[PDB]
């Protein structure tokens, strides 16, 4: 058994998008379907059901009225179709399968922004006396001002994995998002070893290796 | 409508005490309620339907009891794997989630060590400064970040995250990032970002001066 949701991407606020959810491995009017939402960092929120062939639709507060929840019993999806999409919307949209949800999809992501496609800029997060600790030094790379998710992190090639913190993304108030990933090495390996974090963003087809050297 | 409550927001225990957690209801749900856990990145997993109903395949240290309004969701050995969020949810008319409970590993009080980055000259040609505040390596996981330019409270500029319960150390970790125009940068002294944290009897304060 497998539900793989599909549709998601950006789309500016106040227009159209449809989510697909195709079911494969058991016959698909036994159940009744949900669409779950989750905003970053935010709880599931139910968004609603459709009955097992088609009868009965039932919608969540926050839905009011603008999404559509149908199913296709012949070819087990079901659809969800936002018309006129609020940045508050923003979230990863599961499916599931209902008589408890025993069974999910991975979720596909519904980004709803007017802000443009855009490449982070790397800035170096250099180790210095105030980014010491006792023989521990910090150093980082500040990933800023990139639309949109997701950017990958790794350091020196993977090489360095060992006291490696990439931090969750924020969203700026310009709609741009910014991260940070931070090493701890030792502060004698500084003079020595080379610091290099090398940063994908592949919706921007932007990859930089930036080099993190001491202040 | 029918809105759950999830008592508390965060739990901590060992690695073999025992979990147990509060869902409640804004009305009489008899025993209709599921029981979902959530790691991150990953989708719901179903545990429990009907209050005590466990699911096929969940651990038999998983259990709950119901009792239309009070309802208890116990993990009665924590297990490693069980570091995640639980959501119970109600049927008994419509579905609501409720707001959820993490739980993570109950380790020793590790304060934060604190490391403050000013921002790059490289930045600083954009015509933006970032300052950046790192706390690494504490918990529990609460913290707070408070910046301040020349002693004044920064709020409403700056955004934070936190990374999760660290897989081997069980510690988290913390990066705050203060904005704000090159014009007012290059017009305040002493920028500071001072850590409050409940492994430290004071609060510490990292500083550097412009320059």
């Amino acid at each position: 058994v497998k539900l793989v949701e599909s549709g998601g991407g950006v789309v500016q606020p106040g227009r159209s998008l449809r989510l697909s959810c195709a079911g494969s491995g058991f016959a698909f009017d036994n159940y009744a379907m949900h669409w779950v939402r989750q905003a970053p960092g935010k709880g599931l929120e139910w968004v609603a059901v459709i009955s097992l062939e088609g009868r009965n639709k039932y919608y969540a507060g926050p839905a009011k009225g603008r999404f559509s929840i149908s199913r296709d019993n012949s070819r087990n999806t079901v659809h969800l179709q936002m018309n006129s999409l609020r940045p508050e919307d923003t979230a990863v949209y599961f499916c599931a399968r209902d008589m408890g949800m025993d069974v999910w999809g991975q979720g596909t992501t519904v980004i709803v922004s007017s802000a443009s496609t855009k490449g982070p800029s790397v800035f170096p997060l250099a180790p210095s006396s105030k980014s010491t600790s006792g023989g521990t030094a910090a150093l980082g790379c500040l990933v800023k001002d990139y639309f949109p998710e997701p950017v990958t992190v790794s350091w020196n090639s993977g090489a360095l994995t060992s006291g490696v913190h990439t931090f969750p993304a924020v969203l700026q108030s310009s709609g741009l998002y910014s991260l940070s990933s931070v090493v701890t090495v030792p502060s004698s390996s500084l003079g020595t070893q080379t610091y290099i974090c090398n940063v994908n963003h592949k919706p921007s087809n932007t990859k930089v290796d930036k080099k993190v050297e001491p202040k | 409508d029918i809105q759950m409550t999830q008592s508390p927001s965060s739990l901590s225990a060992s690695v073999g005490d025992s979990v147990t957690i509060t869902c409640q209801a804004s009305q009489d749900i008899n025993q209709f309620v599921s029981w979902y856990q959530q790691k991150p990145g990953k989708p719901p997993k179903l545990l429990i339907y009907d209050a005590s109903n466990l699911e096929s395949g969940v651990p038999s240290r998983f259990s709950g009891s119901g009792s239309g309004t009070h309802f208890t969701f116990t993990i009665s050995s924590l297990q490693p794997d069980d570091i995640a969020t639980y959501y119970c949810q109600q049927y008994e008319n419509l579905f609501t989630f409720g707001p959820g409970t993490k739980v993570d590993i109950k380790r020793t009080v590790a304060a934060p060590s604190v490391f403050i980055f000013p921002p790059s000259d490289e930045q600083l040609k954009s015509g933006t400064a970032s300052v950046v505040c790192l706390l690494n390596n504490f918990y529990p996981r609460e913290a707070k970040v408070q910046w301040k330019v020349d002693n004044a409270l920064q709020s409403g500029n700056s955004q934070e995250s936190v990374t999760e319960q660290d897989s081997k150390d069980s510690t988290y970790s913390l990066s705050s990032t203060l904005t704000l125009s090159k014009a007012d940068y290059e017009k305040h002294k002493v920028y500071a970002c001072e850590v409050t944290h409940q492994g430290l009897s004071s609060p510490v304060t990292k500083s550097f001066n412009r320059g």
